[PDB]
């Protein structure tokens, strides 16, 4: 639905979006070749619900991750007279 | 003159108070923008046309293109960069049982319809009804519209996948794998994050469940009937077309030379002049493209702070339970649920409200064998003639025992301390 | 790992390469060089290709500033955020669901960066789970009791109540429940003894 697409071959199996075509078709180098595929939103999973069944854990993960913001950016200065006329 | 709304006046005093005997589930409705439109635009023929002699004075203004090809671009993956950061929040796309009994909760209207193709909600298909040749002649003129990475059923396929992990295991699937719970149960344990009991809810559980079921219903018509609700997410659509209008309409502009037909100024007066209009077209072309490209930029700044605003919103009151006020609705905070709109996001929030609310006497502690009592976890009330403690949020008095108050000094320091009596259940007990 | 901090570095640097390749364009005046037009030309046809070229160079530099403006507005809000996150998750601890991390939230620590901060979050996340058959209330007495702080569960045989994030079963007795009402309008209600610790 993007268009016409020309030296990569279509294939059945769905993986994680490498370069996005569009229209929920993505593109990788794999094999070697490459080829086009439809991406796959996650893998699949069923929770077991009941009347009367619960689930409890017996044990924990002390886990530490990463987040990184930018705070500030370049401080920049014109001067017109020599921009504009040397 | 205006009028601010309706006048109150509230019935102050020094020992008076007011408790609630009923409450209300309601369900509210609120739509949130998440994208807008990817538009690509093409300089030669927007500038010059077909003219291919045109195309070659374009080459003496400098790098004016790549530049508006580059802030197009950018705009164009932070769309998708939106969509993406709003709506792929799970790693697992979770699925309902094939029975649907939740303990008397329906939950029909939102759940995704398997006789349609698109398997959409009953509630999704109506609005993308209400959000809606012109498009081929903007095309024939350089202007053009890219697919958006995601469909639409992917999309659907996301809030399905959200729907079911927190109707089938409550908030833990957003924490970590999710663990599964009788969905009475977990609705008696947001009762206890709002403050109140959970025998109230166990002991009113088909109240409850009527009460929901309507709320939903309600929603569905007034969303079938008022026509003006979506007005957020059409604004978003109508500013698009304005801003493709107003730049096709710059093309039948004279910026000051003979005609807006470049054709007829090559072929009525000398090159020598000929440049100047040329140059003078050209100027005034690259200016309104410069100018279209500015407000895009802006408004895309905007749509990222609406969408933003979003997934925050997605994090807090689908996958928890919020504290914040008025975040997640008007009341106490009880749920949400996420429903796909065209270009935007629709939450559905649940809260309790109080209702039909008494008159009492109140005071701050009990005095008993020269010492003071204070309530553990409630408040003391008086009917007129016996004093009992109960719950701050829902009347339901009790008798004043050691096992629900606490002491700390003597009765000569509280301002309005009462005299009553603390019953001991040792006493009885040993006697027997 | 630190693309988002060196892509606004890239960007600053991009701009000012592109206000430098703007001066080589003539727009529509015969030469890019003024010096040539002031030694080629007689002043009062000179002064249209001056012209041209002022107004060339004023619109590049109009437009610098004005792209600098929008990104100057956007890397303010990302140090919003950040000052917000320096606040609530390294001075407290946050009860909101995946704004210090993804798990429970425990703690943070900052770290300075080029132009940025990077935050490392500690969180909890539960592991290793079990299933139990679990009641809402228990029946006992013609009375009905409610865990205070827990959830009643089972193992096949016999009934405990556990704390409701990590699995520790413990006996049912009169300190870990409160009565209301009877046995006829909870559903789903078993049966099964109280302890009472005192007789
Ligand atoms: C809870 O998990 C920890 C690991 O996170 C378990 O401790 C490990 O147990 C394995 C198997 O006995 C050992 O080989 C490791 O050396 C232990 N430590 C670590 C850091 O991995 C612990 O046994 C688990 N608790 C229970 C009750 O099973
Ligand atoms: C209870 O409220 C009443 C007003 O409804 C208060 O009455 C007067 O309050 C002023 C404020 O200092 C006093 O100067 C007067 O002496 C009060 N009047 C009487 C007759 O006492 C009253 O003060 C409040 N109760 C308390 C304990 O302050
Ligand atoms: C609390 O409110 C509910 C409704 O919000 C009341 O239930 C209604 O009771 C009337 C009787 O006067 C019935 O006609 C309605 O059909 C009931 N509504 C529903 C949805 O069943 C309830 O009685 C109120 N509680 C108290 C103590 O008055
Ligand atoms: C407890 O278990 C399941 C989950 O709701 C229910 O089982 C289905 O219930 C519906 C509604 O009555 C029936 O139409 C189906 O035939 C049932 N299927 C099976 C395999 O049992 C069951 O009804 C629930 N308990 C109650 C009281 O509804
Ligand atoms: C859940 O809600 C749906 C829709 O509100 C109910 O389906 C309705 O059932 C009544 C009575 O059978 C019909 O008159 C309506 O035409 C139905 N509407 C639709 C859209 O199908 C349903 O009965 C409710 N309860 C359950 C258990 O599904
Ligand atoms: C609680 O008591 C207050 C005080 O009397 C009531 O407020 C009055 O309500 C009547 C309505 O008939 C008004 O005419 C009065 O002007 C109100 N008084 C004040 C000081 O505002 C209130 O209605 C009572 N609430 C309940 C639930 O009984
Ligand atoms: C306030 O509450 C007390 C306790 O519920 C009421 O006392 C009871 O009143 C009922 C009805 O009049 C009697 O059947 C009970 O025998 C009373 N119990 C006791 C221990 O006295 C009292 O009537 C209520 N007072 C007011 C003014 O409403
Ligand atoms: C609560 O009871 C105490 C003791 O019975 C009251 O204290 C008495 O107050 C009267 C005032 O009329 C004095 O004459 C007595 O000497 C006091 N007795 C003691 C032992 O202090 C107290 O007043 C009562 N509470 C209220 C609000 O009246
Ligand atoms: C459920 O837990 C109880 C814990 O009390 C188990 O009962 C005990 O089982 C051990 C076997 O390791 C016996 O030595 C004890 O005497 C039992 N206690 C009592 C009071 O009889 C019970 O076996 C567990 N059930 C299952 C199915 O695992
Ligand atoms: C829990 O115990 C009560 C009584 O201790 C049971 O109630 C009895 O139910 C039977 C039905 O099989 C009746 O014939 C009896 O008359 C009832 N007894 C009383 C005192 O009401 C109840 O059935 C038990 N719970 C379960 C799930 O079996
Ligand atoms: C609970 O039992 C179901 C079968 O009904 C099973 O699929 C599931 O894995 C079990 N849960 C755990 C945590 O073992």
């Amino acid at each position: 639905r993007a268009g016409c697409l020309i030296g990569a071959e279509y294939v059945n199996n769905s993986y994680e979006c490498d370069i996005p075509i569009g229209a929920g078709i993505c593109a990788s180098y794999q094999t070697q070749s490459i080829i086009a595929y439809t991406m796959s939103l996650g893998a699949e999973n069923s929770v077991a619900y009941s009347n009367n069944s619960i689930a409890i854990p017996t044990n924990f993960t002390i886990s530490v991750t990463t987040e990184i913001l930018p705070v500030s950016m370049t401080k920049t200065s014109v001067d017109c007279t020599m921009y504009i006329c040397g | 003159t205006m009028s601010l709304g309706a006048e109150n006046s509230v019935a102050y005093s020094n020992n008076s108070i007011a408790i609630p005997t009923n409450f209300t589930i309601s369900v509210t409705t609120e739509i949130l923008p998440v994208s807008m439109t990817k538009t690509s635009v093409d300089c030669t023929m927007y500038i010059c046309g077909d003219s291919t002699e045109c195309s070659n004075l374009l080459l003496q203004y400098g790098s004016f293109c790549t530049q508006l090809k580059r802030a197009l671009t950018g705009i164009a993956v932070e769309q998708d960069k939106n969509t993406q950061e709003v709506f792929a929040q799970v790693k697992q796309i979770y699925k309902t049982p094939p029975i649907k009994y939740f303990g008397g909760f329906n939950f029909s209207q939102i759940l995704p319809d398997p006789s349609k193709p698109s398997k959409r909600s009953p509630i999704e298909d109506l609005l993308f009804n209400k959000v809606t040749d012109l498009i081929c002649a903007q095309k024939f003129k350089g202007l053009t519209v890219l697919p958006p990475l995601l469909t639409d059923e992917m999309i659907a396929q996301y809030t399905s996948a959200l729907l079911a992990g927190t109707i089938t295991s409550g908030w833990t699937f957003g924490a970590g794998p999710a663990l599964q719970i009788p969905f009475p149960m977990q609705m008696a344990y947001r009762f206890n994050g709002i403050g109140v009991t959970q025998n109230v809810l166990y002991e009113n559980q088909k109240l409850i469940a009527n009460q929901f079921n309507s709320a939903i219903g309600k929603i569905q018509d007034s969303l079938s009937s008022t026509p003006s609700a979506l007005g957020k997410l059409q604004d978003v659509v109508n500013h698009n077309a304005q801003a493709l209008n107003t730049l096709v309409k710059q093309l039948s502009s004279k910026f000051g030379a003979i005609s807006s037909v470049l054709n007829d100024i090559f072929s009525r007066l000398d090159p020598p002049e000929a440049e100047v209009q040329i140059d003078r077209l050209i100027t005034g072309r690259l200016q309104s493209l410069q100018t279209y490209v500015t407000q895009q930029l802006i408004r895309a700044a905007e749509i990222r702070a609406s969408a933003n605003l979003a997934a925050t919103k997605m994090s807090e009151c689908v996958l928890g339970q919020s504290k914040r006020v008025d975040f997640c609705g008007k009341g106490y905070h009880l749920m949400s649920f996420p429903q796909s709109a065209p270009h935007g996001v629709v939450f559905l929030h649940v809260t309790y409200v109080p209702a039909q609310e008494k008159n009492f006497t109140t005071a701050p502690a009990i005095c008993h064998d020269g010492k003071a009592h204070f309530p553990r976890e409630g408040v003391f009330v008086s009917n007129g003639t016996h004093w009992f403690v109960t719950q701050r949020n829902f009347y339901e008095p009790q008798i004043i025992t050691t096992d629900n108050t606490f002491v700390s000094g003597n009765c000569d320091v509280v301002i309005g301390i009462v005299n009553n009596t603390v019953y001991d259940p040792l006493q009885p007990e040993l006697d027997s």
